[PDB]
Parts: structure tokens; sequence; C-alpha cells
């Protein structure tokens, strides 16, 4: 029978400058294994921005510049999860986070909002 | 190097197409012979179905001996539970017929703020009658007059002699079971030769474009 394609994100919250958080990435219908996934976020003015992103059937991550050494993506194929880890928080880190796989399209969840003070 | 753009699968085509054909005249769009696009994307505000029977979607990112079909249609919200394995009704029987043993992905949409007008929007249509049902993937298109009853039509409309094709009234103000939604199935064709385009699942540094 089916299996629902979805994606779940959690985590977000409010936090000061210089704080940490974790975000999680519930996965349903695919193995996150199997997928590149990533991560994006939507800021109130701005267009999409990619943050991070984990290679199919590997371990390769990329990161975008305003992030690196702050944040790490990383993979829990035994819980379908994806996770963003994000060290010393800058507040125009301030978005909506996604988590995303790419599957011919890339198919993301619903969002996490992440405020930074 | 990268791809030409005439190399990028068109999903996005898919997706945000600007009509879709009335489910009576589903529409199939091969999808062959490309590599994703990274520019395209939808998220759980996008559908309000996403379903694949005993496939992963990640299936969709291999090509290489696969050609992917799209079928695409608008129906009502009430007949979405159709577009599935194991259903009977005006949909399953006489338009748009999945097989018991489908493998594949269903995704469907509201569509009221595009496919629904002030007066109804007649344009989409469906047929009503048919002397049997559909077997799986068939497609009729014909406009015969049904005979209901036992009298012969001799091509004339009348008691027990109908038109097969009827419209759907989509109204804004409809309740949810009766708005539109756009609906996308996504099958598989195996294929005997190599594709001229394609890509491998495990990653091959795609992903570097996101970063740029
Ligand atoms: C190809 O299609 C894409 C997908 O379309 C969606 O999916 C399809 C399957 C159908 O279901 C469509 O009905 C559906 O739109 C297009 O991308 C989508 O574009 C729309 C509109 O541009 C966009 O919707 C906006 O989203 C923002 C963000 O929403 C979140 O954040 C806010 C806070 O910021 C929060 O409150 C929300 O709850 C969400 O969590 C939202 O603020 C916008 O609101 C505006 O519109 C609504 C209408 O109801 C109105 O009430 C508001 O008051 C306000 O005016 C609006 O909802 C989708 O997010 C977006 N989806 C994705 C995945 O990106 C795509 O459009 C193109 O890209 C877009 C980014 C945009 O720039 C378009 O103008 C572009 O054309 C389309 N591509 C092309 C080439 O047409």
């Amino acid at each position: 029978s089916s299996s629902q394609v979805q994606l779940v994100e959690s985590g977000g919250g409010l936090v000061q400058a210089g704080g940490s958080l974790r975000l999680s990435c519930a996965a349903s219908g695919f193995p996150v294994w199997q997928g590149e996934m990533a991560w994006y976020r939507q800021a109130p003015g701005k267009e999409r921005e990619w943050v991070a992103a984990i290679s199919s059937m590997g371990y390769k991550t990329y990161y975008a510049d305003s992030v690196k050494g702050r944040f790490t993506i990383s993979r829990d194929n035994a819980k379908n999860t994806v996770y963003l880890q994000m060290n010393s928080l800058k507040p125009e880190d301030t978005a909506v986070y996604y988590c995303a796989v790419m599957v011919g399209f890339w198919y993301a969840g619903q969002g996490t909002q992440v405020t930074v003070s | 190097g990268s791809p030409n753009i005439t190399n990028l699968c068109p999903f996005g085509e898919v997706f945000n197409a600007t009509r879709f054909a009335s489910v009576y005249a589903w529409n199939r769009k091969r999808i062959s012979n490309c590599v994703a696009d990274y520019s395209v994307l939808y998220n759980s505000a996008s559908f309000s179905t996403f379903k694949c029977y005993g496939v992963s979607p990640t299936k969709l990112n291999d090509l290489c001996f696969t050609n992917v079909y799209a079928d695409s249609f608008v129906i009502r919200g009430d007949e979405v539970r159709q577009i599935a394995p194991g259903q009977t009704g005006k949909i399953a029987d006489y338009n748009y017929k999945l097989p018991d043993d489908f493998t594949g992905c269903v995704i469907a949409w509201n569509s009221n703020n595009l496919d629904s007008k002030v007066g109804g929007n007649y344009n989409y249509l469906y047929r009503l009658f048919r002397k049997s049902n559909l077997k799986p993937f068939e497609r009729d298109i014909s406009t015969e007059i049904y005979q209901a009853g036992s009298t012969p039509c001799n091509g004339v409309e009348g008691f027990n002699c109908y038109f097969p094709l009827q419209s759907y009234g989509f109204q804004p103000t409809n309740g949810v079971g009766y708005q539109p939604y756009r609906v996308v199935v996504l099958s598989f064709e195996l294929l005997h030769a190599p594709a001229t385009v394609c890509g491998p699942k495990k990653s091959t540094g795609t992903l570097e474009v996101l970063f740029q």
C-alpha cells in the first residue's frame, strides 16, 4: 500500500545571539541515505537561501559561506532524520528553516522558525 | 561542465503548467534523457497529497534505464481518492484507471484559486457513461452517444441516449469536496537501452551549484 512523502522540521525557537540550536527533519516515504538532502532558509525580506547539503549515498557535506564553521548537517539513517547543528547564531540567521530532498525536483518540508536576538 | 538546458528534466513544467487536461483526455508527458533542475522546488504547502506505492520517490533520479510518465488532469476534491490502486467510481471506471499492482506516486493539490471562477468554470470535462470499465492506463476520447436503455439511439440524444462527456462546474464558493484538484501521477517505464543523458544515484557533485 501507500507511503506518504513528507518532511517535518522541528527544533526552532528563540535564542539570544551567540547561542546554539539543533534542528531536526523527520522524513517519511523515502530513506534519507538515498537522497541528496539539504537545508535552506526563508528570510522575511529575502529570497530562498541554501545553507547546507549532504550527498546521496555518501558523506560529503556543503555549506553556504555565511554559515561555514557554524552549522553542521548530519544524517541519522536509522531514525530517517536529518539535522542542522547551528552554533554561534547571529541575528541575521533569523529565518524559517526548511529541509528538502532531491527527488527529480526538490521537495521540502513545512518550515521551523528561528529567531536570534 | 554543465548540462544543456535542453537536458534538464521538465518536472517544473508539469507542476507549473498554466492549463491542465480534462480527466477523460488526461495528458501524459514522458520525462526521459535528462538530469535534475536544481532550481525546481515544492514544499508541503504545495501539495495536499504526495503518496508513493511500492517505490521511493528517489527513483525519480534514476533515468539511465527508466523513463518517467507524468499523467496530469483536473478532478473534484472528493474524487482524488479514486486515483489509487483498487478504486471504483466515476473517475476510476470511466476516466483514469490505476492498476491493482500500481508502482509510482500520486500528487494532488487544491486548484480552486486557478480553476474555479465566479458563475462556474465549465471547461473541465469528465466521462459520465461507458459500456465497460477502463483497463489500467487506458484512455477513451470517443464522443459517441451512450445507449442507456434497450432502444438504439441512432446518434440522437434523448431519454436513455446521452452525450457521454459532462462539465464540472467549479465555483470558488463550492465546498472543498467540489473544488477542483490538479493531479499528477508519476509512473516508470523500464528501458532496454541506456539513456543518452542521465545521472547516477550517488551524487556526482552537482550540489555545489546551490552554493555558487
Ligand atoms: C511554480 O509553482 C511554484 C509552486 O506553487 C505552489 O504549488 C503549486 C503546486 C500550487 O499548489 C500553487 O497553488 C502554489 O502556489 C511557485 O512557488 C510558489 O509561489 C507562491 C506565490 O508566489 C508562494 O506563495 C507565497 O509564499 C509566501 C511564504 O509563505 C510562508 O511564509 C509566510 C510568512 O512569510 C507564512 O505566513 C506562510 O504561512 C508560509 O509559511 C507567502 O508569504 C505568500 O503570501 C502571499 O500570497 C497569499 C496567497 O494566498 C496571500 O494570502 C498573502 O497575503 C500574500 O499576498 C505566498 O503564499 C509559494 O511559497 C511558492 N512555493 C514555493 C515552493 O516556492 C512558483 O512561483 C515562483 O516562485 C515564487 C517564489 C514567487 O516568486 C512567484 O512569483 C514565482 O512565479 C512557480 N513558478 C513559476 C515560474 O511560476
